[PDB]
């Protein structure tokens, strides 16, 4: 049982040629017989529509049954590196997800993973306070411990040079990646924070939080001043992200919200984000479609956002099964993959044409 | 790193077309637009097109609209450019150009609200009745245009801040009826996808807002909200019904404000994806997804479909003016079109990208309408691939010239209209008899009795003839005076008479026998054409003769007042002419540095230009001019053109109507070419091969062709080298043809080759195939192309993965029913001798299969002197869906030559694949190292070996997604991502290791790499999805990057296409090759690398000469060049502005000179040895 890509590259390519746009395309029509047309979403750039992955594909579990935390795609799109609960890396294969390798890496729960800009690098935290570098043939490399409390969230420069650690201590500390020095600690915060997104281009540090009274507290990498507070929401910010084009900070929180912000334009507001009928645990933003991404819930409602649209485009509600931890598109934006609070891991891909969405997910 | 971007061809495909009054109210035009570049047509009577106006464009015009002003004498355009540009401009009389009148700059960093990543174009819709004109501006913005100084000051409408919030948006129109400027708009409140509907089922909607200039509010009035999930364009029906018709994938409809929406199905596929209310259309399974539509008068509809096919929608009215039912009927098939319009009553064009563009008629048949198709016009479309081919034909006394010569072979076009196209620059003539006449430095040939019967060569002591006919030889007796050289000889009458001129005397002639002679500071030059004769000296003194029947040559001198001596003389007659106030017209150029026509049976001054030998644009009325001729060229000898010779420096004018004088100007147009007794270089010619003009002779030889398109075409002849003279011929062992001397001496009976086709802007060869050409590959052994094609099949099954085997589903359904497109792939074989396919070589290919990847490997063997032998490999993979796994194939082919089949010549080559294996996955990409075959399978690139039988696997690395471009030179392999980027590989040969040296570490979608070569500088040139191009080197020792592991942009450039192919050429700069593409828009461009020392003269002219010129449409050459924006390290220089040098008068051309401080002899010495260098094909 496969999601192969190939064919709709190829059917692209194709198109490419005497395609000049979307308006150009030859529409493909509701239908089960209409399976070579489908594009990838870098073809149908608009109506990003395309990407709302709601066919269920496959449920990747363990024999050990750990409930998993953070989970991401090599950034070639060719496995799936898992961090459960219980340090193990398990590599879930990028087509026929059978299974590939399982490692253990921490002592602890890995809490944090994120992929460098190249194909090079590979940062992992975890609940001790170990931060441990990982080559793409997933090597062991210098380790070091950044925390004396759990890391929760790690994320870094337009560059391969200077990462920053926040944990349960309350202090973000930004570290040199090639000398793995603390360069400084950014302190005043208010309690633990959960979250911290680098800025694609501008060098800032944006971190979420525990404390009511300092929620979102916006850095500065090089002086080390906070340059800015945000106060967003009413409690416990469990994600910050950035878009790839840095003009839009997305936030989500406990109390049931997600919240756009221009970092722009602080004093204001954007468009705020309800469905979640619990609390918004995670949010993952889609690559390719600038301004569509999905959500997370405690209760397992996996919602599917647009900016523009007051209402959601459409997702599953009550349909995964558990809390969701953390959210990967795969580098083509066509699937993607969900890890539980529970010991499993299911992978959504885009509904094919012309077929009865009746099954248990949608209806 | 630093280069310059040259354009050799222009954009061909049309996306855009319009019928409105451009240069007039009493007629009108069709207003044709492609890709920057807008043409104006007329339509003369067969009927024909024929070209008005050229003009082109600093910027890809995206949307047009023609809205005719109050109070003005012409219909303005209003043209709609990249990130929101508006430019109103018109026809402007006087000079001919275009006049801008507005400019309104729209890109704003709050109007784009926070996306960073602009999709939606802008489009630009008028009134029908000229009140107001509207830009849908990123999809979130409307601006409008009020009319009644003739605009108003625009006002940005916010359309999310509008009831029903609109959102997405699908297409808006102005209705019809409606005294304020009512504008409907499509939309999609809650945007759903195809293969999404059972959560979605139908979410479109209209809102018809209605438009108060004055008050500047807007209320919604008549809104629908249930319209099927996918609509396309909606149509707004003329004034008498109204209303409008919304076409969708399925289905039609009809709405009004007071009828109820009556709609119809027209396919059963809106069976559970639409519960809007809809009807049957009886006998009819068609569909509207990509379709062009336009209505003729009222009530009736022409559509295009996709597929080419025109139905007659009339739509059925009933007493009330309201609509009942839809009518249906197949009529003619035609061109896969991007546009659409009615001109005259009876006709339309259809303007289409890929394929050509024609024109139609249609007559009723005895309401049923039949199509008949008048003159195309040709297209070179989507260039896919393109492989460079060497002529089959070349004649042998031109076989030891020492540059390459090769011409270019396009897989033009899609589907039905699916082509190769033999492009080819300079002219090559058979030769088909050569002489060796030394001495003799002119030559004519006149018409003795319409074969030509003498030719007359003139030398420095005696006069060469020559009589032709069966068996050309030379002649003795009398007639011609051989005594001395002859300075002209040319028919009088009408081919009857033979006039020569000798500088003692000047002879009529009858044949073989004088007539009478006539004597006379010897004489120079002569005019003999349009019975009068008239003769100048050496002095400045002229004298005209006259036939007179009693036929007689009569002396009349002219009454001239010479304040400054006459250097130059021509005479032009009006068979189709716009020399208002036939009729004979004499030019004349003084010393003083004027130009004076002369009305020819008086000789009253008409019309004078005060300073000539300067070269400027436009003429009006009140140095060292060497040669000068005025000729009508075009149907019916239409449109005149002046052509000069001042100071090594060839300049040419046309001319056009504009109000005691002559009613005419002469505005000058470009060139790329340089000139660097008394004997002519602009020799005029009619019907060589059909085709009349001018020939022009020099260092440089070039055909100046006008057919009846109306367009000027210059083609070059760099063969045989410097061309002396020349004059047309017609024989009978030579047909219309042509004759001329080489410099070293050598007189050539030629004719022109006549597979190709002149009256292109290169002289291109259209090749039907009717499939889509995807790959083509010239095998230099054995000298043959092998294209990969496609035909469309419909299709019928569905294939699974059930864990065993696969397992087809059969596509059972209504009999009304669309099918899918089953795409059948097989390889065929094309002669260059006659290109014609090879019989019974074609390679057919599996049941699902999609050759990816066709090129020209050179692997190594053991067989021959060297190692190499050139085979043709393919690789090849199979699309059934997603769910089932993609394997490849790799498919090596080898072109052998065999015994003929009697009576079939072409059939001596024929296919043997050597390799067909079905490999470990896709194969997306193929190349030769070395003698190794490089493919690509999945995230792999292995290396094969190929040994007597089979490939051996040697080295591989762990590659990125879908690498679909590689090229590589000297073990260097580059690779090339749909998502990523290029990453550069090496291949040490003593260990079978493969390994990455760099990558451009930022995402880029590329469509396909090439090498910029330099002498020790090797560029990595890369197009992307953006249009642009840039430059990429690895450079190790700097530190911006990081050490050997990133790559570096060095140059930056936005063509304004995009960019599949890729050829290098060697230089006709030591070891600097050009760069050669083909874009995707129909045109072919260039890289040429320079020097730092040449680019930097030139970069200070380029930013002289965007600021110091009036452009077109007001636009930026600057700003349309930067990177991606329509971080930027620009380094190539915009040839086509530095073209505009040139083109500049003698006395502008100093000025700017002076303005950035060197001297304007070192600039045309910059700017036209990247023209020489540039000459091949």
């Amino acid at each position: 049982k496969t999601i192969d890509y190939n064919p709709s590259v190829i059917k692209y390519l194709e198109n490419r040629i005497w395609q000049r746009d979307q308006r150009d395309m030859r529409a493909i029509q509701p239908d089960a017989g209409y399976y070579n047309d489908l594009v990838p979403p870098i073809g149908m750039l608009n109506n990003p529509m395309n990407a709302v992955t709601t066919k269920f594909v496959r449920t990747s579990t363990n024999k050990v049954k750990c409930p998993v935390f953070v989970v991401r795609w090599t950034p070639e799109g060719r496995r799936l590196v898992t961090g459960a609960s219980s340090g193990e890396f398990t590599l879930w294969n990028g087509l026929t997800f059978n299974f590939e390798t399982i490692l253990q890496a921490h002592d602890s729960p890995v809490r944090a993973m994120t992929w460098s800009h190249n194909d090079m690098w590979m940062l992992t935290a975890d609940h001790g306070g170990y931060v441990k570098y990982w080559q793409s043939n997933m090597n062991n490399v210098k380790m070091f411990q950044a925390h004396k409390e759990a890391i929760r969230e790690a994320s870094f420069s337009p560059t391969d040079n200077k990462f920053a650690t926040c944990s349960d201590d309350g202090t973000v500390r930004i570290w040199d990646f090639l000398r793995c020095h603390e360069e400084r600690i950014l302190r005043g915060h208010g309690a633990d924070v959960k979250c911290v997104d680098w800025h694609p281009t501008k060098g800032l540090v944006v971190s979420g939080s525990k404390d009511s009274q300092q929620p979102i507290k916006f850095w500065d990498p090089k002086t080390g001043q906070s340059l800015a507070t945000l106060h967003a929401h009413k409690n416990t910010v469990m994600e910050v992200k950035l878009n790839l084009n840095g003009n839009w900070l997305l936030t989500a929180s406990r109390d049931h919200l997600c919240k756009l912000f221009d970092i722009r334009n602080l004093k204001e507001e954007l468009q705020v984000f309800r469905g979640h009928k619990k609390e918004a645990t995670a949010v993952a933003w889609h690559p390719v479609h600038e301004g569509l991404f999905a959500s997370g819930g405690s209760d397992g409602s996996l919602l599917f956002w647009h900016v523009g649209v007051e209402k959601e485009v459409g997702g599953m509600e009550m349909a995964h099964e558990g809390m969701i931890w953390s959210l990967a598109w795969h580098p083509l934006g066509h699937i993607l993959c969900s890890g539980s609070n529970d010991h499993t891991s299911k992978f959504w891909t885009r509904n094919r044409p012309g077929d009865k969405m009746r099954d248990r997910y949608n209806l | 790193m630093y280069a310059v971007y040259k354009q050799a061809h222009p954009p061909t495909g049309l996306e855009f077309s319009m019928y409105c009054n451009f240069f007039n109210n009493s007629e009108r035009n069709l207003v044709v637009a492609g890709t920057s570049q807008l043409y104006v047509y007329r339509l003369n009577r067969r009927e024909k097109l024929e070209l008005a106006a050229s003009f082109s464009f600093f910027g890809n015009v995206m949307s047009m609209a023609s809205v005719q002003l109050a109070g003005a004498k012409r219909d303005a355009l209003l043209l709609s450019f990249k990130d929101a540009k508006l430019s109103v401009v018109e026809y402007d009389p006087g000079t001919h150009d275009l006049k801008t009148l507005s400019l309104h700059y729209f890109e704003e960093p709050e109007l784009r609200d926070g996306f960073v990543q602009n999709v939606h174009t802008p489009r630009v819709r008028v009134d029908p009745d000229g009140r107001c004109a509207a830009m849908l501006v990123y999809g979130t913005r409307l601006v409008v245009l009020p009319f009644r100084s003739s605009f108003l000051p625009s006002y940005i409408i916010d359309v999310r801040a509008l009831d029903e919030k609109l959102l997405n948006i699908i297409d808006l129109q102005f209705l019809h009826g409606y005294y304020e400027p009512t504008l409907l708009i499509l939309f999609e409140p809650n945007q759903t996808w195809p293969g999404r509907v059972a959560v979605r089922q139908d979410t479109c909607s209209i809102v018809a807002i209605s438009l108060n200039i004055t008050q500047k509010v807007h209320p919604v009035i008549w809104s629908l909200t249930s319209l099927p999930f996918d609509c396309t364009q909606a149509l707004a029906v003329p004034k008498p019904i109204g209303g409008v018709v919304v076409f969708a994938v399925n289905s039609l409809l009809y709405l009004n404000q007071s009828v109820p929406p009556y709609g119809v199905a027209l396919n059963s596929l809106t069976t559970g994806t639409t519960a809007f209310p809809l009807r049957t259309q009886e006998g009819v399974r068609i569909t509207l997804d990509c379709a062009q539509a336009t209505f003729i008068s009222y009530d009736k509809m022409v559509i295009s479909l996709k597929g080419g096919e025109i139905y007659v929608l009339t739509l059925i009215t009933d007493g009330m003016r309201s609509v009942r039912a839809f009518h249906f009927d197949k009529a003619a098939a035609s061109v896969l079109t991007t546009s659409m319009v009615t001109m005259e009553p009876g006709y339309l064009f259809l303007g289409s990208r890929l394929g050509n563009s024609l024109l139609l008629k249609y007559t009723e048949k005895l309401a049923t309408y039949s199509f008949e198709v008048c003159d195309s016009i040709l297209n070179i479309g989507p260039c896919a691939n393109a492989a460079v081919g060497e002529p089959a034909f070349l004649s042998e006394e031109f076989q030891n010239s020492p540059e390459p010569d090769l011409e270019i072979v396009v897989c033009s076009g899609h589907g039905k209209n699916g082509a190769l196209s033999v492009l080819q620059k300079s002219i090559r003539p058979q030769v088909v008899t050569t002489f060796e006449l030394p001495g003799c430095y002119d030559m004519w040939t006149v018409i003795a009795p319409r074969r030509h019967g003498f030719l007359i060569l003139s030398r420095e002591d005696s006069t060469m003839i020559l009589q032709t006919g069966q068996e050309i030889m030379e002649l003795d007796t009398s007639g011609f005076a051989t005594q001395g050289p002859t300075v002209f000889a040319g028919n009088i009458g009408d081919n009857r008479y033979i006039v020569q001129v000798s500088p003692l005397g000047i002879r009529l002639l009858e044949g073989v026998n004088q007539l009478h002679f006539i004597p006379v500071a010897p004489i120079v030059q002569c005019a003999v054409a349009d019975p009068y004769v008239v003769i100048m000296s050496a002095e400045g003194h002229v004298t005209m003769f006259l036939l007179k029947s009693d036929h007689r040559l009569a002396l009349h001198k002219p009454p001239l007042h010479h304040q400054s001596k006459v250097i130059t003389l021509c005479l032009y007659r009006d068979l189709s002419g716009m020399f208002t106030t036939p009729t004979h017209w004499c030019l004349l150029v003084r010393e003083n540095g004027t130009m004076e026509i002369y009305q020819l049976p008086d000789w009253r001054l008409v019309f004078l230009v005060k300073n000539f030998p300067v070269g400027q644009r436009v003429l009006v009325d009140s140095p060292l001019v060497k040669e000068v001729l005025l000729v009508a060229l075009g149907s019916r000898q239409s449109r005149p053109y002046l052509l000069v010779h001042v100071d090594q420096e060839l300049l040419i004018y046309e001319a056009f109507p504009h109000d005691g004088n002559l009613k005419v100007r002469f505005k000058k147009v470009p060139h790329n070419i340089n000139f660097r007794g008394r004997v002519a270089r602009f020799r005029y010619f009619e019907d060589i091969y059909g085709y009349s003009g001018v020939f022009i002779c020099g260092p440089s030889p070039h055909w100046l062709l006008v057919t009846g398109r109306g367009a000027l075409r210059l083609h070059p002849m760099a063969i045989d080298g410097p061309v002396d003279s020349f004059a047309p011929f017609h024989n009978v062992n030579c047909p219309r043809g042509f004759l001329y001397f080489n410099r070293q001496g050598e007189l050539r009976i030629s004719v022109l080759p006549a597979y190709l086709s002149y009256d292109a802007p290169w002289p291109v060869r259209k090749i039907p195939l009717r499939c889509t050409a995807h790959y083509v590959a010239y095998h230099v052994e054995s000298k043959v192309y092998a294209v990969a094609t496609s035909t469309n099949t419909p299709c019928a099954r569905i294939p699974r993965m059930t864990g065993e085997e696969k397992e087809f589903e059969t596509i059972e359904r209504d009999e009304r029913y669309i099918h899918p497109q089953q795409e059948a792939f097989s390889i065929q074989l094309i002669s260059p001798v006659s290109w014609e396919a090879i019989p019974n070589a074609r390679i057919e290919l599996q049941e699902w299969e999609h050759v990816t990847c066709m090129k020209t490997v050179s692997l190594r063997s053991e067989e021959t002197v060297s190692g190499l032998k050139g085979y043709v490999a393919a690789g090849t993979c199979l699309m059934q869906g997603e769910e089932v796994t993609c394997r490849g194939r790799i498919l090596i082919m080898d072109v052998i030559e065999v015994v003929p089949e009697p009576g079939q010549p072409l059939t001596k080559n024929k296919f043997k694949v050597l390799y067909e294996k079905e490999q470990k996955g896709p194969v997306t990409a193929l190349c030769h190292c070395n003698g190794h075959l490089v493919s690509a399978i999945g995230q792999k690139i292995f290396l094969w070996s190929l040994r007597a039988s089979e490939l051996t696997g040697m080295a591989f690395i762990d590659t990125q997604l879908y690498i679909h471009q590689m090229i590589s030179v000297k073990n260097f392999i580059l690779a090339a991502d749909v998502m990523k980027s290029i990453s550069l590989l090496r291949y040490q040969e003593e260990s079978k290791t493969l390994s990455l040296v760099s990558r451009d570490a930022k995402p880029l979608e590329v469509y396909s790499v090439d090498f910029m070569v330099d002498n020790a500088q090797l560029g990595f040139l890369v197009s992307d999805r953006d249009r642009n191009l840039m430059v990429y080197m690895y450079l190790p020792e700097a530190k911006e990057s990081f050490g050997g592991m990133r790559l570096l942009r060095r140059a930056d450039f936005h063509v304004g296409a995009h960019v599949n192919t890729f050829w290098r050429t060697p230089c006709r700069w030591e070891n600097k090759h050009i760069t050669w593409f083909a874009t995707l828009d129909g045109g072919i461009g260039l890289l040429l690398p320079m020097q730092e020392k040449t680019y930097r003269r030139l970069l200070m002219l380029q930013n002289a000469l965007t600021t110091m010129l009036p452009h077109h449409a007001g636009l930026n050459p600057r700003a349309f060049r930067m990177l991606h924006v329509d971080n930027a390290v620009r380094n190539v220089l915009d040839g086509e502005l530095l073209n505009r040098y040139l083109y500049l008068s003698t006395m502008e051309r100093s000025e700017l000179a002076k303005k950035i401080g060197t001297t304007p002899d070192i600039i045309l010495d910059d700017l036209l040895e990247t023209d020489r260098v540039t000459a091949h094909f």
